[PDB]
RNA sequence: AGCUGGUUCCUUCCGAAGUUUCCCUCAGGAUAGCUGGUGCAUUUUAAUAAAUAAUCUUAUCUGGUAAAGCGAAUGAUUAGAGGCCUUAGGGUCGAAACGAUCUUAACCUAUUCUCAAACUUUAAAUGGGUAAGAACCUUAACUUUCUUGAUAUGAAGAUCAAGGUUAUGAUAUAAAUGUCCCAGUGGGCCACUUUUGGUAAGCAGAACUGGCGCUGUGGGAUGAACCAAACGUAAUGUUACGUGCCCAAAUUAACAACUCAUGCAGAUACCAUGAAAGGCGUUGGUUGCUUAAAACAGCAGGACGGUGAUCAUGGAAGUCGAAAUCCGCUAAGGAGUGUGUAACAACUCACCUGCCGAAGCAACUAGCCCUUAAAAUGGAUGGCGCUUAAGUUGUAU
RNA sequence: UCUCUCAAAUAAUAACGGAGGUGUCCCAAGGCCAGCUCAGUGCGGACAGAAACCACACAUAGAGCAAAAGGGCAAAUGCUG
RNA sequence: GAGGUGUCAGAAAAGUUACCAUAGGGAUAACUGGCUUGUGGCGGCCAAGCGUUCAUAGCGACGUCGCUUUUUGAUCCUUCGAUGUCGGCUCUUCCUAUCAUUGUGAAGCAAAAUUCACCAAGCGUUGGAUUGUUCACCCAUGCAAGGGAACGUGAGCUGGGU
RNA sequence: GCCAACGACCAUACCACGCUGAAUACAUCGGUUCUCGUCCGAUCACCGAAAUUAAGCAGCGUCGCGGGCGGUUAGUACUUAGAUGGGGGACCGCUUGGGAACACCGCGUGUUGUUGGCCU
């Protein structure tokens, strides 16, 4: 009957992968973590204090507490069955800022530029992101010679 | 003596190595994977002819023995022992397990019914893939048919359709039948033991000096 | 192995400050039992250099050599500067300046083993009972600091590096020692 | 040994290969309380180099460590100490140099004037009541040797007396009688003013005068004998307070060649042709041989 | 009489029926595990703020008379 | 009495679960999940969005499976080749040699063979988190008996001002929320896919998902579950599965092959079985041959001599077997493919010829059929019957 | 109750599935700091041989950290004060 | 805070019932049938060898593919508000993988004789000693005393074993 | 460029074998009163006088050893999704999406933050 402890299956979760071996280098702390910023939790198993319990590895939350040597990140974790909210106190040695958020911020500044540029052009804005549409009337010039070549196959050979 | 091989013909299970966890595995019945004039320079026997499996099945060590024995006997008897390199490119490092039905003396009490049915290790099997080479056999160009006939008779000892392909490759060396002539009729290949050493360029000047001098001398 | 090397037109390339000083001569008396015999063994080192010998505990229970772990099997003293030179020369005579070409290590260091320590000074004093000596002389290059040091630890040399040949040459020079092949 | 070993060798960071930094001491020294968010912590870093005493205030950032003040003992001939820039004395002066230069650019001159009479007494600089609290600086020795009587700590005493709040127990300053503790305060002063350097002069000036001819020359050549050393170091302390010289460079600047000097990296066209020419020469040698 | 231990069969059907249901981006901000102190002077912050157009204007008038703070950011 | 049996009218609407946990619990409860009912608050998700919920996409994280690897750590392993080194243990030439030369071993090197669920650097797919804006961003400044700093900064609360288009895509059957602590359930069963134990099972047990449970109808002849499809009551129209007839429907007003079956020829997924291995049956393929100086089948005709050359002698001149194996004469004939006298010998085939003077021969591939393929009340493509099919493959109405 | 695997690369995940362990052990094998460099190998050193102590070079964790196993670690989390 | 219930979310607990009783259970054994077929039985494929010679007349290693379901396990679907154990007596019909008989092909079958294989179950396959016994083991005859399926067959017997 | 100190990322920085390193300098490298630490002033503590860029360190070279990245390998492997597709099964074609790895090949062999100095 079952699995259950805490460290179940974490041979490769807490594995430092080849040539990244040792003492967690200082840049990790140098990043200032501020309440409301989106953070990704990545289990570093060499920093054994403030360990993010195995379900929380690559489950990403927003910061609602900063404490003297822990960052309290609210990960919303799918239960059987009512999404309860968990404040997990985990260290910065395991906590890395999500640049999922920066994409949003880059957009505000870009949208404001496009808005201004368009307004000074008079018309028109259309700053909302449209995914890759079936494109265009494509002219291929030979140049550099007509095509043609067909293909295949003699693919025997065991 | 060990059931019969239908039960283990198919690759059903997560492959069991001869491991520090399996300890107790009976010795592989296959000892010698290379019988021949193995000591012959690659230039002497320019043919390779293969038996290649066209099926995802497992060939037993028991089957492998029999096929080797067939190949040796036909080549040695008709065409003299030292004219061939027989390499069996299939080693049996997967362990067959049998849960014997231990009730002894119709006496039961604790038996073991299906409970716990843990297989003990009885046997060794090679796991074989479509276009995996079973046999590779080296010969001189006048001994083509004799190689092929030896291979034909080895097929039957093994479960599930195998076919003979005559490789355009010079022996056990990778080089297609043009390519080792391009290299050995220049200065570029020098002899290793059933193989050839490179033709390098890597590396670099110091190594190149010597190689060029050795062929020329 | 493959260089645009040259040996550029600088002028001669001698051998300046890096010349060959002696790191330590460490003497050991190895006695298979502790108690009184070990203490008596200590007397022999202690008087010779004047410097008090330190003891090191048995790593393990070998038992075939009838030793148990942390028995305090044997005593040794390391000697550096002035007293190192005098004691080395004294034991050299006892050994005969005829060593062997092996006695020599690739880190250019050399050893003797001698019986009768009484040959180099030390009165017979019959309560102490005659002890053989192990000589290991580590030769270094003056300013060996680099590969020893706690902060700014660097790995020695091209040239520097003491070899068997370098150490045998130094031996041949001063002391006029015969390298003597068995 | 072996192609094979080199592959799996996960060889130490970078400064562990240079043996300068163990990284373990570095973790503890830098690692801020996270609930002190963007605050630059303040490390005093002392390295003893065998003719510089270099004391720098540094902080960590994600791009690299940022140094706010740097003092070299090669700054001390301005303040009149031409000689013994390896000294205990020169350490106390270099520590005062950093401390004061830190207080000069960062406007804390009038408050926190640090132990002005320098009586070597065991004082960490007390926070001035109803004033914002003075620079808390932390000792990075790194791998520097945690040794009683070190110039590492002679610099720290001088930095404290320069006004900085450096938490330290008194043990690692020079002259502390181990059995018992028992802080000898006279001895503490003597190291500052180079009296010990001067004692080295005085005793052997009668006896073994080989050592003058060698060691502690320049003191002959500038007429600064033994008793005069005490005054130069006391008046270097006054001169450092007075002036922060800051140091400016007007140079411009050649990255390229001058003269030899970086041997312009042998183009792929050059390498290949040379390699062919070797194979060409080897064929030529064998033709001569035949 | 071997029953069956553990099927997660139909659990995921069950969940989507009446939704597993994400809560809220609370503009009215929840607390717990804030190191007691912030909370104490957060309480004081709210209180001391009493309201406010004159309060900001009087302290702006202080900052122009004082000017103030070249020292703080560099230390 | 937690057990078994039974429980008394109807219609309408919605509609389960055999799972979680704990329990002398495991034939049962409680509990959570699923279920209904009762409603409530607001609908730019509301009555004449710049607020979301949750699915794609996008952007931003995670992972050690599949695969790959072993000349990458760990764990297994095969083959030669080349070698230092006295590390050699034997020998030969040596009294002996750290002498020359073989021989064989530990290591060492570059290759090479083969593998892992309890190995993995590497490393997918499919998965799982967070974001895609007025609950946003940016400018400016207030409290701080704190945390905190030589900062009444930062960190929050937060006041004030700036902003073209609200800043992926479909949608919302309106959604969220509360009460009942509600029943019913706590015995599951089956299939695709993935899998563990087991030879296996209509077997025991997971992962994901759908059914069945609670589901007929049409279809699979039949059938709880497979297919198609979810059913108010009817007309008319059209589909899935089929179309000789049974049985609604072209023995097609189309078409090209394949197959002829003496004892389950064959006849629609699941599926009610069929192989390993064979076939100069038949059918289409692939490759290599002999050859106009007449070939290939098939007759005619030589098949010897140097020389019982010779070793096995038990007997072998060619031939129970073999080291071997070349000349000569030549058109060509193996010191020999067999038949066998115990031998000699007589026969044979290669080799070359007379005729044949232009076709054919060998080794492979795989369809149907046949062999393999035998079992028991009489018997089953579901039936009749079907052979240029009503079979089998493909194709068109 | 716990590790590794099963477990199908988030997490969850069962069988009388596989390989195993837990009821204790410890004032350090806790806590902290300083110094050190181990597994293993090469080479020297009477007594010393393959292994004793002494000495140097190399060496990504191959050791050691009570114990099961798997993670982690090299001026340490190990070892020694 | 400690002392503890290891059935470890926490009863305080020994046997036996073939003298038994009840409430139930095909959620569950024994037993018929069904799946399976390792194990059993029967039949092949390849062929190293046996066999004077000559691999296959008759045989056949090491291997390997099946079929049968009549061995025995594995299972528990159905049956426990009852499906009448085993044998022997009696009586049935079929099946072959044919021992005999018919007609035949093989043979290292000369004759005699037997062995192998085929179409074939139309027709035989028995009388006893002992065992409860199928099975087994023996005796005797006849050219020959083949093997299986409906766990056949207890309102048919017997009740001998169980 | 170089050098220092302090560092980030973390082998393009390692390894191996040579060559070279001017100047402010690290280093090489010396002395042992004192403090202090060591069996030993090797380290460590101190004094900084005489030498030297050989080494560390740095750079430069190397068809090296290793390490990075891209292609190549390979749309293969593998796999999601589908069929009243095939095959006796084992499994396998097709069809809609996604997509490796070893290897081989090419090209690089530390870059850069702060702060001070030196500049060939």
């Amino acid at each position: 009957t079952n699995s259950k402890g805490y460290r179940r299956g974490t041979r490769d979760m807490f594995s430092r992968p080849f040539r990244k071996h040792g003492v967690i280098p200082l840049s990790t702390y140098m990043r200032v973590f501020k309440i409301g910023d989106i953070v990704d939790i990545k289990g570093h198993g060499a920093v054994q204090k403030g360990l993010p319990y195995k379900a929380y590895h690559g489950k990403t939350g927003r910061i609602f507490n900063v404490t003297q040597h822990a960052v309290g990140v609210i990960v919303n974790k799918r239960v059987r069955g009512k999404i309860l909210a968990k404040r997990v106190n985990v260290r910065i040695e395991h906590i890395h800022h999500s640049k999922c958020r920066e994409d949003f911020l880059r957009r505000v500044k870009e949208n404001e530029r496009l808005l201004k540029e368009a307004k000074e052009k008079g018309q028109w804005v259309s700053l909302k992101r449209q995914p890759e549409q079936p494109k265009k009337a494509h002219f291929v010039k030979k140049l550099e010679e007509p095509i043609a070549l067909a293909p295949i196959p003699y693919e025997f050979i065991a | 003596g060990r059931r019969p091989a239908r039960c283990y013909r198919y690759c059903k299970n997560k492959p069991y190595p001869k491991s520090r966890f399996c300890r107790g595995v009976p010795d592989p019945k296959i000892r010698i994977f290379d019988l021949g004039r193995k000591k012959a320079t690659v230039e002497d026997f320019p043919l390779c002819v293969h038996l290649v499996s066209d099926e995802y099945e497992q060939l037993s060590s028991e089957a492998l023995e029999a096929g080797r024995i067939c190949c040796n006997k036909y080549l040695v008897k008709y065409c003299g022992k030292d004219q061939f390199h027989i390499r069996m490119r299939l080693h049996p490092f997967h362990v067959i397990r049998i849960n014997k039905m231990l009730s002894c003396a119709g006496a039961d009490r604790l038996q073991t019914g299906m409970r716990g049915a843990f297989g003990k290790p009885q046997g060794t099997v090679a796991r074989v893939r479509i276009g995996q080479p079973i046999m590779s056999v080296r010969s001189s160009d006048r001994y083509k048919a004799q190689v092929i006939e030896a291979l034909r008779r080895a097929k039957f000892k093994f479960p599930g359709r195998q076919k003979i392909y005559v490789s355009k490759k010079w022996g056990f060396t990778k080089y297609e039948r043009e390519r080792y002539e391009e290299l050995r009729d220049d200065n570029r290949l020098e002899p290793d033991g059933c193989n050839v050493k490179y033709r390098p360029e890597h590396g670099p000047i110091a190594a190149w000096e010597k190689a060029q001098r050795d062929v020329y001398a | 192995m493959a260089a645009v090397t040259k040996k550029i037109k600088r002028d001669p390339a001698k051998n300046p400050m890096r010349d060959l000083h002696i790191r330590k001569l460490c003497l050991n008396i190895c006695v298979g039992e502790s108690g009184d015999r070990l203490t008596r063994a200590a007397k022999v080192l202690e008087q010779l250099t004047g410097q008090q010998p330190v003891f090191s505990k048995a790593r393990y229970t070998v038992r075939s050599f009838g030793i148990r772990r942390n028995e305090k099997i044997a005593v040794h003293c390391t000697v550096r500067g002035a007293k190192a030179e005098e004691i080395l020369e004294r034991g050299l005579k006892v050994r005969e300046y005829e060593l062997r070409r092996e006695n020599f290590s690739s880190t250019g260091n050399f050893g003797f083993g001698i019986q009768e320590h009484i040959d180099l000074g030390i009165k017979y004093d019959p309560s102490i009972g005659i002890y053989g000596l192990d000589f290991y002389v580590v030769l270094g290059r003056p300013g060996y600091n680099v590969n020893h040091r706690k902060r700014k630890s660097g790995t020695v040399g091209f040239q520097h590096r003491l070899t068997k040949e370098d150490a045998m040459k130094w031996f041949q020079q001063k002391y006029d020692g015969i390298i003597l092949n068995t | 040994k072996n192609k094979q070993y080199f592959k799996r060798y996960q060889v130490k960071f970078r400064r562990r290969r240079e043996g300068k930094t163990d990284y373990y001491a570095r973790k503890r020294l830098t690692f801020q309380d996270k609930n002190k968010y963007n605050t630059p912590k303040y490390r005093l870093i002392v390295r003893l180099s065998n003719k510089d005493i270099t004391v720098q205030i540094a902080y960590a950032r994600i791009e690299g460590d940022r140094v706010v003040c740097a003092a070299y003992s090669h700054e001390l001939p301005k303040y009149g100490i031409q000689v013994g820039l390896t000294n205990y004395a020169a350490a106390y002066c270099t520590g005062l140099l950093v401390a004061r230069r830190v207080l000069n650019k960062l406007g804390l001159d009038s408050l926190y004037a640090g132990c002005t009479e320098v009586t070597g007494e065991e004082f960490n600089v007390e926070p001035v009541d109803d004033g914002p609290g003075a620079f808390r600086c932390f000792l990075d020795v790194g791998l520097a040797r945690t040794t009683t009587g070190a110039r590492v700590f002679g610099a720290m005493k001088g930095a404290v007396d320069g006004g900085l709040n450096i938490p330290h127990s008194v043990k690692r300053f020079p002259g502390y009688s181990a059995e018992t503790k028992s802080f000898n305060a006279d001895v503490h002063r003597a190291h500052i003013f180079g009296q010990h350097v001067a004692d080295y002069m005085r005793s052997l000036e009668e006896e073994d005068e080989e050592s003058f001819k060698r060691q502690f020359s320049r003191y002959i050549k500038l007429g600064i004998r033994a008793d005069d050393l005490e005054d130069i170091y006391k008046k270097a302390h006054q001169a450092i307070r007075n002036d922060p010289t800051h140091k400016v460079t007007a140079k411009k600047s050649s990255a390229v060649t001058k003269k030899r000097w970086n041997a312009k990296k042998l183009t792929n066209e050059q390498r290949k042709t040379k390699i062919a020419a070797h194979k060409a020469a080897y064929v030529a040698k064998l033709q001569s041989e035949t | 009489a071997k029953s069956k231990n553990h099927t997660n069969h139909n659990q995921n059907k069950k969940a989507h029926r009446n939704g597993i249901k994400r809560p809220l981006r609370k503009r009215h901000e929840s607390t717990l595990g804030m190191d007691v102190k912030f909370l104490i002077n957060q309480r004081y912050a709210r209180k001391g703020n009493l309201s406010r157009e004159e309060s900001v204007k009087r302290y702006n008038e202080r900052i122009a008379s004082q000017k103030g703070k070249p020292k703080p950011v560099t230390l």
